[PDB]
């Protein structure tokens, strides 16, 4: 059996968002729908087609029938960003199915420049002869950043390693970058930066040995 | 109230088994159907079978093959997952969860035979991290990151832990036993090009209570039985 569910859907605050769960004649099986907002996990938001479980507010509501199944929210605000399967129980053969998953992203959240702190080698790690720069960013919207290191001046490249973005739970997004050093290399120059680019603007963190 | 709790090796061998346990409280194992359901990075739900708590019947996802054993264990209120011969496929988190299934009767002659509908999935638990690898398991050093003397000017500082060099995933930090909450922040770990992990968490506090209040990270990592109550010196 197969289930199918777009990619992702986007929608404006206090507009209806629609989550659709097409299979084969799902009509005529009982569908669940799960809200998840990685890493949590999943909850469960709708059974038996469209019974709310306790605690899911009325402007959720789920249909069924023929070959699509919905999952209609409406009034939509920023805590419904999630990603949402459909799920199903086929009897036949005694095997669950879920759909891809479809992520929701509410539109309109404004542009926020990311915030940075940028942390120098702790003496312990220092009298074991390392020295590792830490470079900590938050609550950035849109998710994407750019991230550059300078030791007096002059690029750094490299001993540095940046994460992806990850959404925070208030919808904006986080990401770290690491300058791994010797403490050698680390007293040899006097201020290191870390330089973070956002939507054209950037800002910079400087410490110094 | 129903809580779930799985546990188990973070790291399994490649072509080794796969045995995580799952820990029910707050309820008894034989009073409801159980199930096991995983997720690997950045990708979707799938289901790995299930198994009625008393009545031991069992139902595996098909392409899981003869790889799969769902077992129940009431003397302990747990329930069990083994998967066989694992590779790089098997790397996800794994999930337990309660199935709702409602039983249905249609009488014979005979008499009567039941028939069973499943619903949904509820009282998740957390899900554990499981990675298939032929790497080495190494816990972290936990180091301070301390906030600089321009940082302790302003109203608030954020200081923190780094929790370097570990393997394989996750970690988990926490401040001050749990009893500080408010103001914390644990970034998603970087993967280096040593082959380890390393994350950090921050706590912004007042910078008042910089030097009069004791600050300290819990790091735990399961895989190495590393748990650390480092004191932030300040």
């Amino acid at each position: 059996y197969d289930l199918t569910q777009a990619r992702s859907v986007s929608v404006s605050p206090g507009q209806t968002a629609r989550v659709t769960c097409g299979g084969d004649n799902i009509g005529s099986k009982s569908v669940q729908w799960y809200q998840q907002k990685p890493p949590q996990a999943p909850v469960l938001v709708m059974s038996a087609d469209d019974e709310r479980s306790s605690g899911i507010p009325e402007r959720f509501s789920g249909s069924n029938s023929g070959n699509t199944a919905t999952l209609t929210i409406s009034g939509v605000e920023a805590g419904d960003e999630a990603d949402y399967y459909c799920q199903v129980w086929d009897s036949s053969s005694h095997h669950m199915l879920f759909g891809g998953g479809t992520r929701l992203t509410v539109l309109g959240q404004p542009k926020a420049a990311p915030s940075v702190t940028l942390f120098p080698p702790s003496s312990e790690e220092l009298q074991a002869n390392k020295a590792t720069l830490v470079c900590l960013i938050s609550d950035f919207y849109p998710g994407a950043v750019e991230v550059a290191w300078k030791a007096d001046g002059s690029a750094v490249n490299a001993g540095v390693e940046t994460t992806k973005p990850s959404k925070q739970s208030n919808n904006k997004y986080a990401a770290s970058s690491y300058l791994s050093l010797t403490s050698d290399q680390w007293k040899s120059h006097k201020s290191y930066s870390c330089q973070v680019t956002h939507e054209g603007s950037t800002v910079e963190k400087t410490v110094a040995p | 109230q129903l809580q779930l709790q799985e546990s188990g090796p973070g790291l399994v061998k490649p072509s080794e088994t796969l045995s995580l346990t799952c820990a029910v409280s707050g309820g008894s194992i034989s009073n409801n159907h159980w199930s096991w359901i995983r997720q690997p990075p950045g990708k979707g739900l799938e289901w790995i079978g299930l198994i009625s708590g008393s009545g031991g019947s069992t139902d595996y996802n098909p392409s899981l093959k003869s790889r799969v054993t769902i077992s129940t264990d009431t003397s302990k209120n747990q329930f069990s997952l083994k998967l066989s011969s694992v590779t790089a496929a098997d790397t996800a988190v794994y999930y337990c969860a309660r199935i709702d299934v409602v039983i249905t009767s249609h009488e014979d002659d005979f008499g009567d035979y039941y028939t069973g509908e499943y619903y949904g999935l509820d009282s998740w638990g957390q899900g554990v991290v499981v990675t298939v690898s032929s790497a080495s398991t190494k816990g972290p050093s936990v180091f301070p990151l301390a906030p600089s003397s321009r940082s302790t000017s302003e109203s608030t500082a954020a200081l923190g832990c780094l929790v370097k060099d570990y393997f394989p995933e996750p970690v988990t930090v926490s401040w001050n036993s749990g009893s500080l909450t408010s103001g914390v922040h644990t970034f998603p770990a970087v993967l280096q090009s040593s082959g380890l992990y390393s994350l950090s968490s921050v706590v912004t506090v007042p910078s008042s209570s910089l030097g009069t209040q004791t600050y300290v990270c819990n790091v735990n990592h399961k895989p190495s039985n590393t748990k650390v109550d480092k004191r932030v010196e300040i």
